[PDB]
């Protein structure tokens, strides 16, 4: 079994060109019918491409037909896909597969190379107030609530990592704007409100956006 | 109905799942072990050790304190010691030179009344030890009791893989003798990896001495009294209940009595009443035989693949390769492979399949047309010469060879078929010399004007291009029709049984039955042989070449009449072929009808409306 | 050119009862041949390539535990999961191989299923630094509450809002299975100047009473 490995994650920018590369590891690698795969984010997988390594007869599928060129370099048994000029729906997941032969389950997955194609715009992290009048027995939530950050993703960390335990992150939501927006909120009881103290740590690294906002009780 | 383990990890709920096991034969006959004193009766005896033990303990004193497992028991070999002392629990796996009568020794002392451990005389050397485990210190009771058991201490041993598995159950009793009644599943314990050949087992016991124990070391000892019991493991089906909380609360036992087996038929623990089909005298399958072809004897891919001539496309090679193992190690490009190509089967897969007479075909094509080996392909190649059908599961392989075929001159010795009257059926050779009439001009063989030739050589040259080179073929093509006893790939093959309830496995062939001597005399071509329900009933198998029947654990018609089980648990069987023995027991009021024999109910001079039909004007019913 | 469907969609059960998902193809898949059908079932877990499962429709690959049956003839054929486990939880698909284009099936989404909670409510108005920038937003937290079928509702001056809201709710809890559901609610300054009583009213099925949080402007 010949295990495949991908070439790495690209960012680009809208109207530019871009080369994938698919490299072939392992003995036995006599036959194998490379095939691309694209999964956009939160959705099925959908088919697009296969190309024998050498040959170079290539099948594709009515929807990508034309779209993309998929090549093969069988020397250093490689596989390339290749964009002209990508468009900015281009983000998504995109995974290698060999089949043994035609008319054969796909067995052999490679890693996968995400794509995004956008243009950064920094988080403005602010953070909400634990209400006043809570259960002084119980427990109260509070956290930091991250908007107007494009494109995903951003890493909201809790205490340089030392607080775990009931911290809830929500998927970001795109609202009229574009630039999703996103709420993480931990919950503690009212014993520790005055002692420990909150900071957030908001990591967007396409805009090199790393900020540390502490969390304030607001009170009369 | 005692010692229903766990046998998987899975967790489960609600689902009866049929199971194939080693369990408890229910109502099994155990053997028993008493150490009273009364007789003295410590009994400790070497004990085989099969394929797992069942070991129960009833206890008031903690008697019983561990086990020594191993073959030989002498320093030769590794055993196993499983020891409870006064304060750890010691597993060790060694060399042990055990004692000949091994035991533990608890002394009492009457001016302060205190029972304290004394002796540990077990082994005398232990030398090269492989895997140890001392438990947490604790302190254990060591006083004498009086009244009666108050403790059942419940085992499962086995030996698998490497693994030696325990299994066990504590359980409150009040009992004075045997082995109690009910239902107690025993749960996972131990899992310990000890690697060593266990054959045989021995019990490892205390002994109590005091001021009333007069005599030498030998001769003054008294026992305090304990029991144990021995059960084996025997292959075996069960069905289990797994209820809401995932225990398992009952089980049914597959081959006790034809009603337990309608019950693990239907997967259920209720019968209604009506006639249900065992089977005849069934008996569960007790081991498991494959047989391959040898490891020898390999296919001629040699005078396939290097040659020293292949044939022209017009008129190619096939071979047909058969009885063989074929490995496919072809795939690896050991010498020059330019393609690989293998529509519609997998050939890393290929291997663990069985397949009949995967034919070969050879021939010499032009460096461009070796894409026109293919299905759907339409050029002068796959037209006139060489058709691949439309559905196609082979391998094409094509390699360069320009040394061989390219003499400086010009090797024209290769030919091909241009033109042709109509195109080729698929896999047809059509080797003909006629004179293509191409016009309305009947020229009778003269090659004149608008008639010509169609067979035209090859022009091959060393100085020449990779388009215009001479590239040798060979296409795989896999079929599979009936009698796959031909080609196989490599596997390990068992000893061969004979008279037994065996699950077999022949070139590709599974099944569960007796095998025998067989008098039928096959023909070369022919391996399986079948009776009149189509089922397998021969087999020839290539190591030994001798015939050998099938015969189905069971042979007959069986039906068992049941009253309802809410209603009772008695049950009559009707044997639809027998005339009253192959039965499963003979009871009494054994009773002839156009139907089959009954057992089990009692004939009667009246004659009533039918309640439960039998057949041939027979009914029967529950009565006073 | 022969599209796949696959049933249900999300199915729930519970820990080791048995598992059934069905794919429909629109034309037999069968092979004359070697008389195999032609169709896989993958395995999908979150954040990972998918991996073979069954290849066939009734042969496993090495390395899968029995527990994983696959069955059907013809055009219907089944992935049946004798007792589900602990580690199942995932996305399931559905392939058939038989002639390129290589169509694949929706996905089916196998969860676990616990006993019915009632989830404790939550509110938090905005900051102070929310209101500079000129986009007040309020937001309302439903935390540790199974099943999803639930409701928030808004409330201002005892009038409904609608179309001004967006909901985030979390994937299942690996530990204990409950959800966690946040509605946020965007309006203007001039929107946050409309009135004194903010609250959010949630209906779920295990409460017996929808519950109130309300929070004086002030
Ligand atoms: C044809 O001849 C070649 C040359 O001997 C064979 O290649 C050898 O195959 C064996 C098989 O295990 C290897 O051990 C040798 O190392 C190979 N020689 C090399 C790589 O120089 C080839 O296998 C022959 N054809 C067939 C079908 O066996």
């Amino acid at each position: 079994q010949m295990q495949l490995v991908q070439s790495g994650t690209e960012v680009k920018k809208p109207g530019e060109s871009l080369k994938i590369s698919c490299k072939g590891s392992g003995y036995g690698f006599i036959t194998y019918w490379i095939g691309w795969v694209r999964q956009m984010p939160g959705k099925g997988l959908e088919w697009m491409g296969i190309i024998y390594p050498g040959d170079s007869e290539t099948r594709y599928s009515p929807s990508f037909q034309g779209q993309v060129t998929i090549s093969a370099d069988k020397s250093i048994n490689t596989a390339y896909l290749q964009w002209s000029s990508l468009k900015a729906s281009d983000t998504a997941i995109y995974y290698c597969a060999g089949g043994s032969g035609i008319s054969t389950p796909m067995d052999v997955w490679g890693q996968g190379t995400t794509v995004t194609v956008a243009s950064t715009k920094g988080p403005s992290v602010f953070p909400l107030a634990p209400s006043s009048k809570s259960t002084s027995g119980g427990t109260a939530a509070l956290g930091c609530l991250v908007k107007d950050y494009f494109p995903e993703p951003v890493t909201v960390s809790w205490n340089s990592g030392a607080l775990t335990s009931g911290v809830h992150t929500f998927p970001a939501v795109l609202q009229s704007s574009g630039l999703y927006s996103l709420s993480s909120v931990v919950t503690v009881p009212s014993s520790s409100l005055g002692t420990q103290t909150y900071i957030c740590n908001v990591n967007h690294k396409p805009s090199n956006t790393k900020v540390d906002k502490k969390v304030e009780p607001k009170s009369c | 109905t005692r010692g229903v383990y766990y046998p998987d990890k899975v967790f489960r709920s609600s689902v009866l799942h049929s199971t194939q096991d080693l369990f408890l034969p229910f109502f099994s006959n155990v053997t028993w072990f008493h150490a009273i004193h009364v007789t003295k009766r410590f009994d400790n005896p070497v004990l085989p050790f099969n394929d797992g033990v069942y070991f129960a303990s009833t206890e008031k004193s903690n008697i019983i304190r561990g086990w020594i497992f191993g073959t030989t028991l002498d320093s030769k070999t590794q055993s196993l010691l499983i020891v409870n002392n006064a304060t750890n629990v010691v597993i060790k796996v060694c060399e042990f030179q055990f004692c000949n009568d091994p035991f533990l020794g608890v002394y009492y002392h009457k001016n302060n009344k205190s029972w304290m451990e004394s002796e540990f005389r077990v082994y005398s050397s232990a030398n090269n030890c492989t895997f140890e485990y001392v438990s947490q210190p604790f302190l254990m009771d060591l006083e004498g009791k009086q009244g009666n058991f108050k403790n059942l201490r419940e085992f499962v041993f086995k030996n698998i893989d490497g693994y030696f598995k325990i299994y066990s159950k504590h359980t409150p009793i009040n009992l004075v003798r045997d082995l109690p009644q009910g239902f107690s599943a025993l749960e996972p314990l131990v899992d310990l990896p000890i690697g060593i050949n266990i054959t045989r087992f021995q019990t490892l016991l205390a002994l109590h001495r005091s001021y009333l124990t007069p005599g030498d070391s030998s001769s003054g000892w008294t026992a305090g009294a304990a029991a144990y019991y021995v059960g084996y493991l025997q292959p075996r089906t069960f069905l289990l209940k797994y209820n809401e909380n995932g225990t398992i609360t009952d089980a049914v036992d597959c081959a006790l009595d034809p009603l337990s087996e309608t019950k693990c038929t239907l997967k259920s623990f209720t019968v209604e009443k009506g006639i249900y089909q065992t089977s005849n005298f069934r008996v569960q399958p007790t081991e498991s035989i494959v047989r391959f072809p040898n490891i020898t004897n390999l296919c001629p891919f040699g005078e396939v693949f290097n040659a020293t001539r292949f044939a022209s496309v017009y008129a190619w090679n096939r071979k047909r390769i058969s009885n063989c193992v074929a490995d496919y190690s072809v795939l690896y490009n050991s010498a020059s492979f330019s393609t690989f190509k293998c529509y519609g089967v997998s050939p890393t897969k290929l291997n663990d399949l069985c397949f009949t007479n995967v034919y070969a075909d050879s021939f010499v094509i032009r460096g461009d047309e070796v894409r026109q080996i293919a299905p759907g392909q339409t050029g002068k190649i796959a037209d006139y010469n060489y058709k691949l059908p439309d559905d196609f599961t082979g391998c094409v392989i094509a390699w360069n060879s320009n040394n061989l075929d390219s003499k400086v001159g010009g090797n024209y010795n290769y030919l091909y078929r241009l033109f042709r009257k109509s195109n080729l059926k698929p896999f047809e050779r059509d080797i003909s010399t006629e004179i293509y009439q191409a016009g309305s001009t009947p020229c009778n063989g003269v090659e004149g004007f608008n008639c010509y030739f169609p067979l035209q050589s090859y022009g091959f040259q060393p100085t020449n291009g990779v388009g215009y080179q001479p590239y040798r073929v060979v296409v795989l093509s896999f079929e599979l029709l009936h009698a796959p006893a031909t080609v196989c790939g490599p596997k390990k093959s068992t000893n061969l049984v004979k008279n037994k309830c065996v699950n077999f496995n022949f070139n590709g062939l599974t099944g569960t039955g007796v095998l025998t001597e067989s008098n039928k005399k096959f023909l070369p071509f022919q391996q399986f042989g079948r009776d009149i329900a189509d089922t397998t009933d021969a087999v020839r198998d290539p190591q030994t070449l001798e015939i050998l029947d099938i015969t189905p654990c069971s042979f007959g018609g069986v039906s068992v009449i049941t009253p309802g089980t809410n209603t009772s648990n008695q049950v009559a069987v009707l044997y639809q072929d027998v005339n009253c023995w192959r039965v499963y027991s003979t009871g009494s009021n054994v009773f002839q009808t156009r139907a089959g024999c009954l057992i089990g109910a009692e004939h009667v001079n009246n004659s009533y409306e039918c309640d439960i039909p039998i057949g041939a004007g027979i009914c029967a019913s529950y009565q006073t | 050119d022969i599209q796949l469907t696959q049933s249900p969609d999300s199915l729930a059960v519970s820990l080791g009862e048995r598992a059934t998902i069905n794919c429909k193809s629109s034309q037999s898949v069968l092979y004359s041949s070697i008389n195999k059908n032609y169709l896989a079932w993958y395995q999908q877990k979150p954040g990972q390539p998918p991996k073979l499962l069954i290849y066939w429709a009734s042969t496993r690959e090495s390395g899968v535990p029995d527990r994983f049956s696959g069955s059907g003839s013809g055009t219907d054929f089944t992935l049946t999961i004798s007792s589900l486990q602990a580690e199942d939880v995932a996305v399931y698909y559905c392939q058939q191989y038989y002639s390129t284009p290589y169509t694949f099936g929706q996905g089916t989404k196998v969860e676990i299923k616990r006993t019915v909670a009632a989830p404790s409510v939550f509110i938090f108005p905005p900051s102070d630094e929310q209101l500079k920038s000129g986009t007040a937003s309020v937001v309302c937290l439903l935390n540790n509450f199974y099943p999803r079928e639930a409701k928030v509702q808004w409330k201002v001056d005892n009038a409904l809002q609608s179309g001004n809201s967006q909901e985030s709710v979390t994937e299942q809890d690996s530990k204990d299975s409950t959800y966690s559901l946040s509605s946020t609610l965007t309006l203007s300054k001039a929107d946050y100047e409309k009135h004194k009583v903010y609250a959010c009213e949630v209906t779920h099925q295990g409460l017996s009473s929808p519950v109130t949080k309300s929070f004086n402007r002030g």
